[PDB]
């Protein structure tokens, strides 16, 4: 795309490891640090995907 | 690939399991590709005795 | 006493224990935007400069 093909999302954050041949599609919030994350989405808050 | 194996009684006398030797024969399976949380069931609870 | 965007301060590190967990909390960060690299995971990686 000429300005960029925003169809495609990979995950980055996730618990521990993976088991092979299983899919992980969860559109969640990574509850990083302390503050209990609640959607925030900003500093301490990560989308994983 | 859903277990299933299973087998039917010729001789059962109405004790609860009552000693003896019998195998299972397999019937079909299903991928599934999920992992596990927890089992449950339920019954036809229109008529029960 | 920092200085401009036309000629900015420059820094040199070396042969340090670096620990990046004691920046949180000393500045607001309105935005936390780093590199691609896992922003999470930044205390399992070794360089020589
Ligand atoms: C494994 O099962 C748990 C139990 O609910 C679930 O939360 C988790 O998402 C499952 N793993 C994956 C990779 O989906």
């Amino acid at each position: 795309k000429v300005s960029g093909n925003y169809n495609y999302l990979y995950r980055l954050f996730r618990k521990s490891k993976l088991k092979p041949f299983e899919r992980d599609i969860s559109t969640e919030i990574y509850q990083a640090g302390n503050k209990p994350c609640n959607g925030v989405a900003g500093f301490n808050c990560y989308f994983p995907l | 690939y859903f277990k299933i194996y299973s087998k039917h009684t010729p001789v059962n006398l109405g004790r609860d399991l009552p000693q003896g030797f019998s195998a299972l024969e397999p019937l079909v399976d299903l991928p599934i590709g999920i992992n596990i949380t927890r089992f449950q069931t339920l019954l036809a609870l229109h008529r029960s005795y | 006493r920092f200085a401009s965007v036309y000629a900015w301060n420059r820094k040199r590190i070396s042969n340090c224990v670096a620990d990046y967990s004691v920046l949180y909390n000393f500045a607001p960060f309105f935005a936390f935007k780093c590199y691609g690299v896992s922003p999470t995971k930044l205390n399992d990686l070794c360089f020589t400069n």
